[PDB]
RNA sequence: ACAGCUGGUUCCAAUCGAAACAUGUCGAAGCAUGACCUCCGCCGAGGUAGUCUGUGAGGUAGAGCGACCGAUUGGUCCUGUCAAACUCCAAACUUACAGACGCCGUUUGACGCGGGGAUUCCGGUGCGCGGGGUAAGCCUGUGUACCAGGAGGGGAACAACCCAGAGAUAGGUUAAGGUCCCCAAGUGUGGAUUAAGUGUAAUCCUCUGAAGGUGG
RNA sequence: UGAGGCGCCCAAAAUGAUCGGGACUCAAAUCCACCACCGAGACCUGUCCGUACCACUCAUACUGGUAAUCGAGUAGAUUGG
RNA sequence: GUUUGACUGGGGCGGUACGCGCUCGAAAAGAUAUCGAGCGCGCCCUAUGGCUAUCUCAGCCGGGGACCCGGCGAAGAGUGCAAGAGCAAAAGAUAGCUUGACAGUGUUCUUCCCAACGAGGAACGCUGACGCGAAAGCGUGGUCUAGCGAACCAAUUAGCCUGCUUGAUGCGGGCAAUUGAUGACAGAAAAGCUACCCUAGGGAUAACAGAGUCGUCACUCGCAAGAGCACAUAUCGACCGAGUGGCUUGCUACCUCGAUGUCGGUUCCCUCCAUCCUGCCCGUGCAGAAGCGGGCAAGGGUGAGGUUGUUCGCCUAUUA
RNA sequence: UUAGGCGGCCACAGCGGUGGGGUUGCCUCCCGUACCCAUCCCGAACACGGAAGAUAAGCCCACCAGCGUUCCGGGGAGUACUGGAGUGCGCGAGCCUCUGGGAAACCCGGUUCGCCGCCACC
RNA sequence: CAACC
């Protein structure tokens, strides 16, 4: 399970790679989504590769992120431990953390949004004209990377 | 193009592979579809009649009929249905 | 053989045993084929059909067979082939098979002939092919009569073998009688 | 080209095939009395005169055969599409 | 006509004879120097000089280069000196010149040049240990009659 | 008088939002019919901008030609070269159909169908691939995103280069880009090179700097 | 004797020289790394508005609800004032 | 009284990219432009059409560039004509027979990718009548893609409908289709001049100038063959290669057609240096004098006259 | 399939080569022209009639790789080329990095001297 | 060289 958070705005990026983004459901700079890792699925990031930011999130990371941005389908009640216990087959957000990176399923699937809408990177993030291998924020990450880059965008 | 008959730019498609030259076996020539079969349209440079118009190589239809002994297969050109009538020998079942 | 772009026949081609346009044609019907054929001592007819993998004989007819319901004569003659396509069209028409089309191989359509003796008999037996009734042997030349007088002129057996002296085309009818009849063995 | 002045062929009439004779087809003389012939007198006075004042047409490099195919039997004639030809003789 | 017209290979292939008429001679007379008759293995040492960018390289200048350089193996080791040099490309791409504003501009033929990728070997020749400087001096002269910057390679030879 | 040509055509807001192309035209400064925009009505459950897999189509890049074809070296088998109108080979990739996943549709009715109303048929730029041309802020294609009709931030200024697509108002954090002063943020840290004010200039009509040379 | 880095020569134009300017030389240049910051209407967040849809309703009047998947626009189409 | 067309790196002249076909351009589905590259069609054929039987071709070798025999020989032959493609017990050749190059009426595709549009075309059916073959089957012309033409009118083919109260005769009107042409080829019947000119507009489109380019032009540099009695480099200096300028020319059509006055000269001002003189140098094939070549250098100077509107240039006497 | 017939795929099947196999069996070569039929002349072929002989052809069986072909390993090669991205480099033609794909020639070693289907048959 | 050729 990959984490997928877009990092370069759509204007002028080509049409496919943008619908393959919104397929995706992410439609905003920052916005975040939890992808299985398929072959289908691979394709689309690797589609989507130089507009994006991508990784396996670790399991604390992940549920710093699902407790301060984690959404309902509908309305803007909190999800916090009581929250994923009364409406998830979880007891709290570990179990739901650990169930999403184990791939057993979905945001959707237990009345969340889809989409994680994170905050812009505190200190800013390393760039979006280079990939990770030249110093840049783009592209596949590290557990490590990604999880600096998730948490400073908590 | 500097001309627009049906065989313009056909050069390829519509040559044999040198090996693939000459009277091409009877079997795939009397091969029988029924209807609703996925079909591939394609050619065979050996067999002069029973064409197809060369634009549509590559095509996967579906046969929905016969008229005499051709096929009466319906493509979808871009967004436009088509019939295309058309002689097994420049058939082959998909799959 | 020669390179790459050396264009070698298909195997029955250079085998010089299957004329691949005169089979298409034929198929075109969409009916069996009886293919009839002969060697030197013998001739065969079978009832085939087109499968999947190759043809499929449905029902045939040896001439060798033929003694097996009183058959002493030689067996590559115009009663002999007559005969064995009758047989292969009785066994035809035993296994559901109605029509044919005469496909006669790389052999000649001389009038008289033998592959149209093979035809003469399958139609007899029940099956439906199309045929030219003045292309085919008179009767009297099918029993082996022209035979028998070739025996008038003796001095010297004909057949090696005693089968007999002046030999006999009411053989023919003998086993023609026989084969016609329902009991049979087929 | 070359044309066979009599041959076998379909007639529509007797509905079979029949020996036919091919003629080229000789232009039938006007009688003056068509309903045209009126308008062009009716039409026409001082000045130009429109239509009728328009002279004839040009040709074409090569004209079309025009035939008639008669039955050998039954006598009718037939039509048939002509097919360009420089020069059309028959033979016999 | 300066080079800078046609050094770029910013063009199609335009190489075919059966459908190009009135193509000039080329001017370069010879593609084997030295004693032909003996084999490139009979020698110790083989330099190249190697063209560094892509270039074309018109029938002029590949005569010049190469005049400029045979002729100094010539006067260095003799008019039958034991030494061969080979220049192994030939001009197969056909040159045009528009020479009636931008309206049917289509150029008419003017010449032929020989393609060029960087790294590859334009020259070659084959010395004995003595006259190894010789030919090195050879190429120096050549490079400077040909668009390109180039590398005077020495191949066999270990004795430095 | 007529014009297919220039000019002008007066209040507010809300929803959607082009075409600068194809076919015909005494047609190219115009029309009609399509494409595309929009509105209304009908239909009633699928749809397919993305990816993966399966069954097909293809001869461009590259490569090669003791595989055709035609070019193109030398020596007494060897040795030297090529192709827009070559191919024994052969991609990436584009593309038909289907399944799966994704997304979407069944009160927001998708897909499809019928009808009303258009505008439009001078385009341009960047990038990729081109063809012509010495070249051009050149001409003429193609795919795509942008300008046109796109604010705001950056780029000295600067239609299409970068960030960015934007209701109002407010707090906060970043993007591109930048942190000696002008001007918000470092006269930051470890280290090395440069002595020419090289340089302090991503892209570019716009920022030059070459072959050749250098015991700096 | 081979290779790499930076620089030098090659290097001439017209009203007043220029990296935007000042001006800068263990840099305020270049290259390799790193640290901390500044900086949009983007993104996050409070309230409100419009629009679409939902519940209730005679209502397109109120009240409540949903919008991560609504909010730029020339020609033009549609509708309320 | 009118017409005298359109395309076009402005228009005219030239050409036709004005209707068709093929290869390439074209970027491996389809589509795709230029006054893009190579090149064709406006027919020809009664067989050079159709079927069946028999059969296998170029080319080379061996035996008696004609003939006969044998061998190798997947195709290089032949198949009417461009190109590309198809074809070997054939789609080629020979022989024989034959007239399907037939009548009626459709389906589909193409023309016109997608996506509407006529004529024309093709593939594939049904019906009728036939040809050949044992038969399956083949034949809706020539293996495939070019060889084509609306309405009105006329002639023609076979049958039928119809013409003003009514009957007869004449002569008309019509249903279906064939032939006759518009090549500006989705169809007008059609020549020029205008400096005597006029209007509408266009910087959608030229001329001057600007701007871009730099082939051309000017200048420079690299390499240095060659000659300079010997001697590359005192000096002259081919080829080839690399550049700078924006003085010439060409190209483009970006700016301006509700106007930025057009060559030469003159007058008056500023500037550039690639320097003609003047200052200071280096080399010499530098004795001197004087030449020749080179370097720094733009402070100052660079004038008067003859022809020609001339710029330029040619010429004269002066001049540092 | 102790030898046959009809095929599908259409060289992995081609080219060339070695060895083995048949008294009333099979296929052939083979013997022979009264008939059906036949040769622009030849019973050569086609056609018919038939068994004295033969396994020398063909054919079938076993096998060899020199040529041609198919697929595979290792090397060439993650090279050549390339879809997506970049305020990366270069005066420039052009190159590089990251991401996703990925050859061809050729060399060396293997594979390949058909596979499969129906029918018939000591 | 200032248009038409
Ligand atoms: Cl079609
Ligand atoms: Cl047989
Ligand atoms: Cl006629
Ligand atoms: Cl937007
Ligand atoms: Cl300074
Ligand atoms: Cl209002
Ligand atoms: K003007
Ligand atoms: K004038
Ligand atoms: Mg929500
Ligand atoms: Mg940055
Ligand atoms: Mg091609
Ligand atoms: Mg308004
Ligand atoms: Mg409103
Ligand atoms: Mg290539
Ligand atoms: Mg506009
Ligand atoms: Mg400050
Ligand atoms: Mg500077
Ligand atoms: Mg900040
Ligand atoms: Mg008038
Ligand atoms: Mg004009
Ligand atoms: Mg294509
Ligand atoms: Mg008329
Ligand atoms: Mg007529
Ligand atoms: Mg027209
Ligand atoms: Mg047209
Ligand atoms: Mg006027
Ligand atoms: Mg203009
Ligand atoms: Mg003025
Ligand atoms: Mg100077
Ligand atoms: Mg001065
Ligand atoms: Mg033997
Ligand atoms: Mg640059
Ligand atoms: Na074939
Ligand atoms: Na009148
Ligand atoms: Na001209
Ligand atoms: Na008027
Ligand atoms: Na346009
Ligand atoms: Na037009
Ligand atoms: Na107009
Ligand atoms: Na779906
Ligand atoms: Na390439
Ligand atoms: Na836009
Ligand atoms: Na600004
Ligand atoms: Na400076
Ligand atoms: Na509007
Ligand atoms: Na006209
Ligand atoms: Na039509
Ligand atoms: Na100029
Ligand atoms: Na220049
Ligand atoms: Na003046
Ligand atoms: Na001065
Ligand atoms: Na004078
Ligand atoms: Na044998
Ligand atoms: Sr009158
Ligand atoms: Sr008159
Ligand atoms: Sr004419
Ligand atoms: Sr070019
Ligand atoms: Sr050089
Ligand atoms: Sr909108
Ligand atoms: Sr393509
Ligand atoms: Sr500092
Ligand atoms: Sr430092
Ligand atoms: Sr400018
Ligand atoms: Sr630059
Ligand atoms: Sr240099
Ligand atoms: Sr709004
Ligand atoms: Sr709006
Ligand atoms: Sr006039
Ligand atoms: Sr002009
Ligand atoms: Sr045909
Ligand atoms: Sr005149
Ligand atoms: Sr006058
Ligand atoms: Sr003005
Ligand atoms: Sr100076
Ligand atoms: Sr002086
Ligand atoms: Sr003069
Ligand atoms: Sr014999
Ligand atoms: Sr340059
Ligand atoms: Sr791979």
């Amino acid at each position: 399970m990959h984490a997928l958070v877009q990092l370069r705005g759509e204007v002028n990026m080509h049409t496919d790679i943008q619908d393959t983004l919104e397929m995706l459901n992410i439609h905003h700079v920052n916005h975040c989504t939890l992808v299985p890792e398929t072959d289908a699925y691979r394709g689309m990031v690797a589609k989507v590769n130089d507009f994006v930011a991508f990784g396996e999130p670790s399991q604390e990371t992940l549920e710093t992120v699902l407790a301060t941005r984690a959404e309902p389908l509908e309305g803007d009640a909190d999800v916090d431990d009581e929250w994923v216990a009364e409406h998830t087959d979880y007891d709290d957000i570990s179990g739901l953390a650990f169930a999403l990176l184990s791939e057993e399923t979905t945001l959707r699937e237990q009345g969340l949004s889809p989409t994680l809408r994170l905050h812009p990177p505190r200190g800013g993030h390393d760039g979006v004209k280079h990939p990770v291998k030249e110093g840049g924020q783009l592209g596949k990450h590290d557990t490590e990377g990604i999880d600096d880059l998730l948490e400073a965008m908590r | 193009p500097s001309s627009n008959g049906p065989l313009e730019g056909t050069r390829g498609k519509l040559k044999n592979k040198p090996r693939d030259r000459g009277t091409s076996p009877p079997q795939r020539a009397v091969e029988e579809f029924d209807d609703g079969e996925k079909v591939h349209l394609k050619i065979d440079p050996s067999v002069p009649n029973g064409r197809f118009h060369p634009r549509f190589d590559g095509q996967t239809g579906t046969v929905e009929g016969k008229q005499g002994d051709a096929y009466k297969v319906d493509i979808v050109d871009g967004g436009k249905e088509k019939t295309i009538i058309v002689t097994a020998a420049h058939l082959r079942r998909q799959e | 053989a020669t390179g790459p772009r050396y264009k070698v026949p298909m195997r029955r081609r250079r085998e010089a045993r299957t004329d691949y346009h005169q089979r298409l044609r034929l198929l075109k019907s969409g009916k069996p084929r009886l293919v009839a054929r002969k060697s030197n001592k013998h001739v065969r007819a079978q009832l085939v059909t087109l499968g999947p993998n190759g043809d499929d004989t449905l029902a045939s007819a040896h001439s060798s067979d033929l003694a097996e319901y009183g058959w002493e004569a030689p067996t590559g003659n115009m009663p002999s082939a007559y005969l064995t396509g009758l047989l292969a069209g009785l066994r035809a028409q035993e296994a559901g098979v109605e029509e044919a089309v005469l496909d006669i191989g790389l052999n000649s359509p001389t009038p008289g002939s033998k592959v149209f003796a093979i035809q003469e008999g399958a139609i007899d037996a029940g099956l439906d092919i199309p045929h030219n009734d003045d292309v085919l042997a008179d009767w009297q030349r099918t029993r082996g009569a022209h035979i028998a007088e070739y025996d008038e002129q003796l001095e010297e057996p004909l057949y090696s073998g005693d089968f007999d002296a002046a030999d006999l085309p009411e053989h023919f009818d003998e086993l023609r009688e026989t084969l016609l009849d329902g009991d049979i063995e087929l | 080209m070359q044309m066979p002045r009599r041959f076998n062929t379909y007639c529509p009439h007797c509905n079979e095939h029949q020996e036919h004779e091919v003629e080229k087809v000789r232009s039938g003389r006007q009688t003056g009395m068509k309903w045209i012939d009126r308008q062009r007198e009716r039409n026409s006075g001082i000045g130009n005169d429109g239509k009728f004042s328009k002279v004839p047409g040009g040709d074409k490099p090569t004209k079309k055969t025009d035939l008639k195919y008669r039955c050998g039997e039954c006598g009718k004639a037939h039509l048939r599409e002509g097919w360009r030809a420089g020069r059309l003789e028959f033979q016999e | 006509k300066p080079a800078s017209m046609y050094r770029d290979i910013d063009k199609p292939a335009y190489t075919r004879r059966e459908y190009i008429t009135g193509i000039p001679g080329s001017k370069i007379a010879q593609h084997k120097m030295g004693r032909k008759q003996k084999d490139a293995d009979d020698y110790p040492v083989q330099i190249s000089l190697i063209v560094e960018e892509t270039v074309q390289l018109r029938h002029g200048s590949l005569e010049a280069s190469r005049l400029s350089a045979n002729r100094h193996l010539i006067k260095e080791l003799g008019e039958e000196g034991d030494y061969k040099m080979t220049l192994r490309k030939f001009p197969h791409q056909v040159l045009r010149e528009n020479k009636d504003g931008m309206r049917a501009a289509f150029g008419k033929i003017v010449g032929t040049a020989a393609r060029v990728q960087a790294g590859e070997q334009l020259f070659t020749a084959y010395c004995n240990v003595e006259d190894a400087e010789h030919v090195k001096e050879a190429f120096r002269r050549a490079y400077n009659k040909i668009t390109p910057s180039c590398r005077i390679d020495s191949s066999p030879a270990g004795n430095a």
